[PDB]
């Protein structure tokens, strides 16, 4: 009892390289989050000064 | 290449660290953050020994978790000295951490300096501490029944919830058997003296505390008696057997006589050991060290019971429960020095392998709880749940204040500190008032995990305790809705809270503190 | 040079040349690579003329006996009590180096060293060894100092006892433990009372060793380090430290000829002979800390002071600290250099100037194709100025 | 997910894949020891690693011989061991009840 | 490169001297964002996870791996100033790297590296006498406040900072009561013989002074009391076990009736001697050596408290503080073996206390000595850690003030004072010894900046107002008073830090000061490197 | 001449043992079937305290193998000379045990010990004159550890008066090889010095530091079987307790190095108290841990006690 299998169904009929994301933690979360990254990469950059 | 420093070593510095730490730790938090409440799930974790752990303690899951951010090594640091020290709370104090510093963050990206957040923690965590002591209520300790709510109060979120009243009466008995008092110091030391046997198979509904302890264990000799009325107990360090001498005491036989007197002078020295054993007229024996067969034959002679090689902490136990002394010389050996207390000393069958009890003491002061069940992991757990109650109960004993739970306590906080910001005119009323805000991240947790609208049910009970006198109302974990501590009953021990509070926060300043981390760099 | 690891032989030659002069006079062991390399790189021009090598040696020793007449005509006598003259010598010598913002203290302390392990009316040289030095981190080099009496970095093994006025010290190169023949010996127990017979013993033993000791008033104890049995057992120095003894284990079998020079001890091997003319008088025997960056014990004061000296180095770093050393004990070869040979030479290159000019007139003088070879040597001897 | 941005070569198993995993591993356990209840079951043969021969019908044995590395098979093994350690009998049956219970959970 | 046929590789010139820089600055660079009451702590992972929060500029140069020598010596520089003072250890990296850039660049504007030596030994001098005439404060005109402002300004920036308000009532209180006059009079307080013991738990707030001493360490058996009261304490040098016979001594029997007898008595030897020591009345018995289970079960039935394994130096001060002898044997001048009771040590209660999950000792009010210990209560085991050293700095600050008298305003008070005096002196002192020295008086300028930075503060702006008050308190001898101004960095703006509290010890700055220029001329006297290749 | 017994447990003694087993045979002319394919008479000389002969001139050893997974000893089986030993002999579980103390010494693979100890009667029974037995494991490390020690502590208790001669593998100090081996060690060593009357510390590094000098992982199983046939191929111990040694070509108090490392080692982990929930949940007292600890000290300073 050393490996978690992966689950019956779409996790194992998943292609090799894929990713799957779902719910509010995967998903929306992490997108807010890459693009409050990106907001903050051109942050700096906005007005005059 | 002309270095200053080691390949290897990685220097980072600035809002990214700080982000990073905040991140990590709220993933800390985001792990456990569901086994909260009542109404919490089982996670089954697997161990690098190929073992299972099937818990809902927060502590137990970070601590089978393994990590490599220094943030999150310092949020499970923390979890582990919380468990330590109360022994609850272990999920609590991530979650408000993470919370903490999940505001914090809000402030930091906003200019405002590290330390100044800091010095606000520190005013919010002393009158957090005001306002706990202030709503927290005496118990007269007592009263049994109170004491057997405050247990059910903190094992209704585990397993064991199902057998509540069982595993209240047990934590209860083992605790105030535990109690003991020598030279004006109280001690309750139930890690060395309430000891915990997990037997698979059975019935759960069986488990019980023994007044007195429990061995795996059998008689040295099959002609000893297995069941003693009145037992008579001696407790030695020492071997019965002959052993060499610290020195090089090499023998010169040059008679013919000398050998055979050599191997009759050791069967005469084990005789007048075991004569200075029997001088007591003790009816059991029980030694951390091996036990010679022509000890045996002499106290089977005598008509005395011998159990050959115990462990120093059940001798310990077996001292504590039956009220003897360890010996280490036979010789040496006193009256006041002999077991007398226990009531029956019993050797039984269980499954295939032979168990040593000592029960039926009176005034014992350490006891052995023997778990039943299903399997080795739901002992486990429910070992676990127990050692938790025990030590609710101890924290009791200890301080008997209590304050209100299903978050009422962390509402109550929150509306004192929001109501005593307003007076606050300098830049650290909105890192304060944000800590208060933040504490509301309990219930908002407990209504997350019966299911409920946590919008709805978190604004009806931040209105409740707008209140005058409404520091006690909080909420269902099982439901969903608001009520009255004083009417359901969840209160939890004024330390436990206190030691909560206290972690989180001082985890908060900590990682607030660090920046510019550095690493690689080897020892 | 040494510290370089050079490869070509001819640079393995000039390390040992600069270690040569370092050797006789301590002073001048780049100057000397200096003038190798550049009488070398003038041999160049003088090879591709078409000259001999033999030529050209015998020419440069011809040169090299001119020279050394220049030299020694334009030296001055000096006498060793000119106290001025040795500082400003000193001084000379430390201001090429890292320690010449502190020359203010280390020519002084240069100076007087040497002038206290050498009879000045007679001495013709001076044994440096005679002179300690003993680096301690810590401080700054305005903190080096110049110790009378004795210092020592073993530590005191007493606790409570660090400082003793009038000071009676004995050089113990005997050992305070259980008695051991220098044959294989045993001691066979057949009895139980020999067992408290032999422990009963064993202390009578000791305790007469360490009685013998303080009757003759000694309260300052050096024991010699001592492999292959204990030199101050557990029981010895209990009963030391509760007669009130400092005692300092582990002193090396090399400092001992240095510590008995030192404070007039005489070592002792065998108890019998430890006696009161056996010891050194002492007005003060402290264990000094140096601000938590170490313990030193100094024996300062001594009714038989003879001829030898410590030097204290303090300083910030390792580095520092060395070249400190390195650099005054330049200054120590250069006040012996005075004491062999008692005359001066000015500095600032006007030796090597000197040469250079009259040189070149020895070689318009010696004309043929030894000239050559001389003023190449003169040319040579211009490149330290 | 959340503990895999901690510990980046962890595996997870979350609210539905848990007990899909879970119910799945139970399901398999009673499809194999299905066949050993009653006197009308049929023996398994077992041969180990080194080529030794087993022939048995019991819950347990067949369970600790079977090559499986299952977290909820290692579960409902060790509780058929407490089952058999202290009644002797009842580990296939044991068994089959677990994974008929998650079934009709399911 | 072929001429030279020395097996490595060699910088020259103004390669080697701006390599040197770079080396020192990297490492003033990782400590810089550490430096007062607005720095920020590190981390520090050792290659295998195990991490370290920090704001000691000395633990953090000690942690890291340097392999630069010209940072090296730095980080020496850095654990010299540890040992010495115990405070200071960024500020003398970052000022030792300031004056190695501007000598620097003095050297690449080609003033002769010995006379931006001279000028930086010039200036060092005159700074530590300006500093000595004008800018000390007597700690007798100024009481105990004093004390207490010197521990709470050590403990800004520390994680015991904001707590400073109780942390220097405690570090205060702490080496006043290990404070002991000996010889010669002088009063000495021996820092090091505080205890510090730390356990992660309760609050920082809940941290302990124990009027007395706490052992981390515990009883032997489980069935020896726990606490006593009118503990008479024996601590023994010795071990109390089954007595062997050494190795120069064999046992040969040749009578057998002999054996039971020896064998007894390699036991009875021990039983004798601790009945000796119990029969003065010894309760406590603390021990640096092993007792065995026999012995245990003796003094159990004894009801005394005996102590393994303890520690040489906890036994030296808990024998220092109770009164007692530590005995390294019982053998008197007779040639016997006894234990007098003058021997003992006293103390009004020995008690094993329970802190979180583990047990120490606690050994309250010996008499003979006071003594200190302080129990450190945080989160985990790095706050703890890091309470700890910052605990030892303020201890070391308030020795160092009770020791000499003298202490100096904060905030960068000193350092603006001393650059406008120095870049006045310098027009006196040579003509390019004078740009050194004017140089030196710039790079002192780096701490308030540094400071100011931190803070998240107008540096320039600020540190201008710093030095006109400084200016015309030099040149106004009415406002003599403002001497005493420095930063205020939770505003920033410049305020009298001699009534604000933020005092530092004289000797700090100094020390600071003086090991700052050694390193500095140490590393600028470096014009080549020879870098051997390893074998 | 008196029999000796040779237990051999874990992976690491499983396959010193093959091993010793091999060059031994080799030594007394026995093949892998057991056949005395030799002719000196010095060969059966002393060959009655190794093998335990049987009708038709087969020479089985006298030797049990041990671990709690049967893998390692079917891979004995099927290495060389891996069919002289009994078919009975082999003594295994179906659990792994993982690298557990607490899991090897207690309830965990506890019930095998007795079905060890039915193999050791069943091999001193054809001992006409028992002399001891030597057992060859790991200090710490899988199941050598925890089986190992209550191995030992089994072995003393059933049979209490002769030679218990260990061969443990002490744990190399540059190698960590585990993350619990500072509490395995301590742990075993705890019961080694009580249980055992002499102990050979053969140290994997120092071992490999030797295979290495020769040259100019079964490379170390065969530069340890020459070493444990110069051990008893053909005066020591003076104080029943310091009975541990360095073999070579030694009781030294280098010793005291390695100890001093595996205590330091375990009381900087035994500070935080890492991995220790799993000794504790699975049968271990918190107070197990001082007790290791304070012997080690001790084991320290009684070796401290000569220099
Ligand atoms: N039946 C209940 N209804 C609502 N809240 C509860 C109930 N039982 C416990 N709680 C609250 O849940 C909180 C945490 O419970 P528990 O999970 O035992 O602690 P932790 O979250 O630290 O593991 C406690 O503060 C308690 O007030
Ligand atoms: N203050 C000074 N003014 C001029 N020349 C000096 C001064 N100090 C030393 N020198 C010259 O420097 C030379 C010594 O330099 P140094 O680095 O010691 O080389 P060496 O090691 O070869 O003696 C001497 O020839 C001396 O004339
Ligand atoms: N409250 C304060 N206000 C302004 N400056 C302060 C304050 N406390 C300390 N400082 C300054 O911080 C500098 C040292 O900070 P820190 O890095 O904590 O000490 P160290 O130099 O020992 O590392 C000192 O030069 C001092 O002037
Ligand atoms: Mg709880
Ligand atoms: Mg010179
Ligand atoms: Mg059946
Ligand atoms: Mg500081």
């Amino acid at each position: 009892a050393l490996h978690v299998p992966k689950a019956p169904g779409f996790a194992q009929m998943l292609k090799e390289g894929a990713k799957h994301f779902s719910g509010l933690e995967e998903a929306v979360y992490r997108n807010i989050q890459a693009c409050k990254e990106l907001a903050q990469t051109t942050r700096t950059a906005y007005g005059p000064n | 290449p002309v270095l200053v420093l080691s390949q290897n070593t990685k220097r980072e510095s600035g809002r990214k660290v700080q982000s990073g730490n905040i991140n990590a730790a709220k993933t800390i938090a985001d792990i456990i953050r569901t086994c909260l409440g009542p109404k919490s799930m089982m996670k089954m974790l697997l161990d690098p020994m190929g073992g299972i752990v099937m818990t809902n303690d927060g502590n137990a899951i970070l601590r089978e978790i393994q990590v490599q951010h220094p943030a999150a090594k310092s949020m499970i640091e923390i979890s582990r000295t919380q468990d330590e020290e109360v022994g609850d709370g272990t999920t609590s104090v991530i979650i408000l951490a993470g919370e903490m510093l999940s505001v914090a963050e809000h402030f930091l990206e906003q200019q405002m300096h590290p330390t100044v957040v800091i010095s606000a923690y520190r005013k919010a965590l002393d009158d957090m501490i005001s306002t706990l002591k202030k709503i927290s209520i005496p118990v007269d300790i007592s009263d049994s029944d109170m004491m057997l709510n405050i247990i059910n109060s903190s094992i209704t979120t585990k397993a064991i919830s199902r057998w509540s009243s069982l595993a209240c009466n047990i934590a209860l008995d083992a605790v105030k058997m535990v109690q003991f008092e020598e030279n004006g110091r109280k001690e309750i030391d139930i890690k060395k003296y309430a000891r915990v046997e997990k037997i698979p198979g059975g019935i759960i509904e069986d488990s019980c505390v023994l007044r007195g302890v429990m061995i795996n264990k059998d008689v040295t000799h099959p002609r000893m008696r297995r069941y003693i009325k009145n037992p008579r107990i001696v407790l030695l360090d020492s071997s019965l057997e002959y052993k060499k001498g610290e020195s090089q005491t090499d023998i010169e036989i040059t008679r013919e006589e000398d050998f055979t007197r050599i191997l009759q002078m050791e069967e005469e020295y084990i005789q007048q050991l075991c004569e200075d054993i029997i001088q007591l007229k003790p009816d059991v024996v029980i030694t951390e060290k091996g036990i010679s067969d022509l000890a045996q034959h002499y106290l089977m002679r005598a008509n005395i019971t011998a159990i050959r090689r115990v462990r120093k902490t059940d001798n310990n136990r077996i001292a504590r429960a039956c009220g003897a002394r360890i010996v280490s010389r036979p010789e040496e050996l006193r009256e006041d020095d002999v077991g007398t207390g226990a009531g029956l000393l019993e050797i039984k069958k269980i499954g295939d392998e032979y168990f040593t009890f000592i029960t039926d003491c009176k005034d014992p002061k350490a006891c052995t709880i023997l778990l039943r069940g299903a399997s080795k992991e739901i002992l486990s757990e429910v070992e676990r749940n127990l050692q938790d109650a025990m030590q609710v109960c101890r924290n009791v004993l200890l301080d008997p204040q209590l304050v209100p739970g299903g978050g009422a306590s962390e509402m109550a906080v929150a509306h004192a500190l929001t109501e005593k910001s307003k007076a606050m005119t300098g830049v650290e009323q909105w890192p304060y008032r944000a800590v208060a805000q933040a504490l509301e991240v309990i219930p908002r947790t407990l209504i997350q995990n019966c299911g409920a609208s946590t919008i709805r049910l978190l604004t009806s009970l931040r209105a409740k305790h707008t209140q005058e006198n409404c520091e006690t109302w909080g909420v269902n974990g099982e439901t969903g809705t608001l009520v009255d501590m004083k009417e359901l009953g969840i209160w939890e021990p004024l330390a436990v809270k206190l030691q909560t509070y206290k972690t989180a926060v001082e985890t908060a300043v900590l990682l607030l503190r660090i920046d510019d981390i550095v690493s690689g760099h080897k020892k | 040079l040494k510290q370089m690891q050079v490869l070509h032989p001819a640079a393995r030659m000039l390390v040992e040349l600069s270690k040569a002069q370092d050797i006789e006079a301590g002073d001048g062991t780049t100057s000397v690579v200096i003038i190798a390399g550049s009488l070398l790189d003038s041999c160049t021009k003088l090879l591709q003329k078409g000259i001999h090598p033999t030529i050209i040696s015998e020419s440069f020793q011809k040169a090299l006996e001119k020279g050394i007449e220049i030299l020694t005509d334009m030296s001055r006598p000096v006498e060793l009590s000119d106290r001025e003259t040795l500082l400003n010598s000193a001084t000379t010598s430390l201001n090429s180096k890292v320690v010449s913002q502190y020359s203010s203290l280390l020519s002084p302390m240069s100076v007087n060293a040497v002038m206290k392990v050498i009879d000045p009316a007679t001495a013709t040289s001076v044994d440096l060894r005679d002179i300690k030095i003993v680096k301690k981190l810590g401080g700054t080099i305005d903190d080096c100092e110049l110790v009378e009496g004795l210092v020592l970095t073993q530590k005191v093994s007493n606790s409570g006892i660090t400082r003793v006025e009038k000071a009676k010290i004995g050089l113990i190169q005997f050992c305070l433990s259980a008695p051991k023949t220098d044959m294989d010996n045993q001691i066979v127990v057949s009895d139980y009372a020999q067992m408290d017979r032999v422990l009963r013993e064993e202390r009578a033993y000791i305790l007469n060793l360490v009685k013998q000791i303080k009757k003759t008033g000694c309260n300052v104890l050096l024991i010699q380090k001592s492999i292959l049995r204990d030199a101050l057992s557990d029981l010895a120095l209990h009963f030391l430290n509760k007669m009130k003894i400092m005692v300092i284990k582990d002193i090396e079998r090399e400092d001992i000829e240095f510590i008995c020079k030192t404070i007039g001890t005489k070592p002792v091997a065998h108890i019998d002979q430890f006696t009161a003319d056996m010891l050194g008088s002492a007005e003060l025997a402290e264990e000094v800390n140096l601000n938590g960056s170490g313990k030193l014990l100094k024996i300062t004061g001594c009714a038989s002071p003879g001829k030898t000296v410590t030097i204290v180095v303090r300083g910030s770093n390792k580095l520092v600290i060395e070249e400190a050393e390195r650099s005054i004990h330049d200054a120590l070869c250069v006040i012996r250099c005075l004491v062999k040979k008692r005359a001066l030479i000015a500095g600032g290159g006007a030796p090597e100037i000197e040469l250079a000019l009259r040189l070149t007139e020895y070689s318009r003088t010696l004309s043929g194709m030894e000239s050559y070879c001389v003023r190449a040597f003169a040319d040579a001897m211009e490149v330290i100025p | 997910a959340a503990v895999k941005t901690l510990n980046p070569k962890a595996e997870v198993a979350r609210a539905q894949a848990a007990l899909a995993v879970n119910i799945s591993a139970a399901r398999g356990l009673q499809d194999v020891l299905r066949t050993n209840l009653g006197p009308k079951g049929t023996m398994k043969m077992l041969v180990s690693g080194a080529g030794d021969i087993k022939l048995t019908k019991d819950g347990n044995v067949l369970l600790h011989e079977m090559q499986i590395q299952h977290p909820t098979a290692s579960l409902i093994a060790k509780v058929a061991t407490a089952q058999d350690d202290i009644t002797g009998d009842g580990t296939t049956s044991n068994v089959l009840i677990i994974g008929e219970l998650l079934k009709q959970a399911d | 490169e072929g001429p030279l046929s020395v097996f490595g590789d060699r910088s020259t010139g103004e390669t080697i001297r701006s390599q040197n820089v770079m080396a020192a600055a990297s490492i003033a660079n990782i400590v810089k964002s550490s430096l007062g009451p607005v720095g920020l702590d590190k981390m520090l992972v050792d290659d295998i996870g195990d991490v370290t929060i920090t704001n000691d500029g000395a633990t953090i140069l000690k942690l890291l791996e340097v392999e630069h020598p010209a940072a090296k010596v730095l980080c020496e520089l850095a654990d010299l100033q540890d040992k010495e003072v115990g405070d200071g250890t960024t500020s003398v990296v970052i000022i030792a790297a300031e004056l190695l850039k501007n000598a620097d660049e003095l050297v690449k504007q080609k003033i002769h590296p010995t006379s931006v030596i001279s000028g930086y030994r010039l200036a060092c001098k005159e700074a530590v006498r300006y500093i000595n005439e004008n800018l000390i404060v007597n700690t007798d005109e100024l009481g105990r406040d004093c004390l207490i402002n010197a521990a709470k300004t050590s403990m800004s920036s520390k994680i015991i900072g904001i707590n400073g308000d109780f942390f220097a009532n405690m570090v205060v209180d702490a080496v006043l009561a290990i404070k002991y006059t000996d010889i010669r009079g002088q009063p000495r307080y021996p820092v090091n013989s505080v205890n510090i013991l730390k356990a992660h738990g309760r609050s920082q707030m809940e941290s302990m002074l124990i009027s007395g001493y706490a052992l981390n360490c515990v009883v032997g058996s489980q069935g020896m009391p726990k606490r006593i009261v009118n503990a008479k304490i024996a601590c023994l040098d010795f071990s109390l076990q089954k007595t062997k016979m050494k190795l120069g001594v064999q046992v040969v029997i040749t009578d057998p009736e002999k054996l039971d007898q020896i064998r007894q008595r390699e036991s009875d030897i021990t039983k004798e001697r601790i009945q000796k020591i119990l029969a003065t009345g010894a309760n406590v018995i603390l021990t640096t050596g092993g007792i065995d289970d026999m012995c245990l079960k003796y003094f159990v039935e004894a009801g005394a408290m005996a102590v393994r394994r303890v520690l040489k130096r906890d036994l030296k001060r808990i024998a220092k503080a109770s009164g007692a002898t530590i005995l390294s044997t019982l053998a008197n001048l007779e040639g016997e073996e006894t234990f007098e009771a003058a021997m003992l040590g006293q103390a009004e209660e020995v008690v094993q206390e329970r802190i979180c999950d583990d047990e120490l000792i606690l050994i309250k009010n010996t008499k003979a000595r006071t003594s200190a210990s302080i129990i450190l209560r945080g989160a985990n085991d790095f706050m703890c850690d890091e309470m700890e050293r910052s605990l030892h700095d303020a201890l070391c600050v308030v020795k160092r003030v009770l020791e000499s008298k003298s202490v100096v305003p904060g905030g960068g008070a000193v350092e603006a004072a001393l650059s406008i005096y120095l870049e006045n002196y310098a027009t006196s002192m040579g003509s390019r010894e004078q740009l050194a020295i004017a140089e030196f008086a710039r790079s002192l300028l780096v701490i308030p900046n540094t400071l100011a930075v931190n803070a998240a503060q107008d540096s320039t702006d600020l540190v201008a107002k710093l030095r006109a008050f400084h200016n015309e308190a030099q040149v106004n001898p009415e406002r003599k008073n403002l001497k005493w101004i420095g930063l205020d960095l939770s505003n920033g703006k410049p305020r009298d830090n001699k009534q604000a509290g933020v005092f530092e010890p004289t000797i700090v700055k100094v020390k600071s000061l003086k090991f700052a220029t050694e390193a500095a001329i140490t590393i600028l006297r470096i014009d080549d490197l020879i870098k051997l290749h390893p074998e | 001449m008196r029999e000796i017994v040779h237990i051999q447990a874990g992976q690491c003694g499983n396959q010193i043992g093959a091993k010793f087993w091999e060059v031994i045979s080799d030594e007394h002319g026995i093949d892998p079937t057991g056949s005395y394919h030799g002719d000196s008479d010095l060969q059966l000389e002393r060959i009655n305290v190794y093998y335990n002969e049987a009708a038709g001139n087969k020479y089985v050893p006298r030797a049990i193998l041990v671990d709690l997974e049967p893998g390692t000893m079917d891979s004995v089986r099927s290495g060389p000379f891996g069919q002289i030993f009994r078919p009975d002999n082999f003594v295994f579980g179906q659990s792994g045990a993982g690298n557990n103390w607490a899991k090897g010494h207690y309830t965990e693979g506890a019930e095998l010990v007795d079905s060890v100890l039915d193999v050791v009667r069943k091999e001193s029974e054809s001992c006409d004159c028992l002399q001891g037995f030597q057992l060859t494991h790991s200090l710490g490390g899988g199941t050598g550890s925890g089986m190992g020690t209550l191995l030992i502590s089994k072995i003393r208790e059933e049979y209490p008066d002769r030679i218990m001669n260990t061969f443990s593998v002490v744990p190399s100090p540059k190698v960590s090889d585990t993350v619990v081996e500072p509490y395995n060690a301590t742990l075993s060593v705890h019961q080694l010095v009580e249980n055992t009357d002499e102990t050979y510390s053969i140290d994997n590094e120092a071992l490999y530091d030797i295979c290495f000098r020769t040259l100019k992982y079964g490379d170390l199983n065969h530069l340890v079987s020459a070493t444990m046939s110069g051990v008893t191929t053909c005066n020591m111990v003076p104080f029943p307790r310091l009975h541990f040694f360095m073999p070579g070509f030694g009781n030294s108090t280098a010793i005291q190095e390695l100890f001093k490392r595996i205590s330091e080692q375990f009381t900087a982990m035994f500070r935080r108290k890492a991995f220790l929930h799993w000794y504790t949940g699975e049968g271990m007292d918190e107070m197990e841990f001082t007790e290791a600890e304070s012997n080690m000290n001790d084991l320290v300073s009684e070796y401290q006690q000569y220099q």
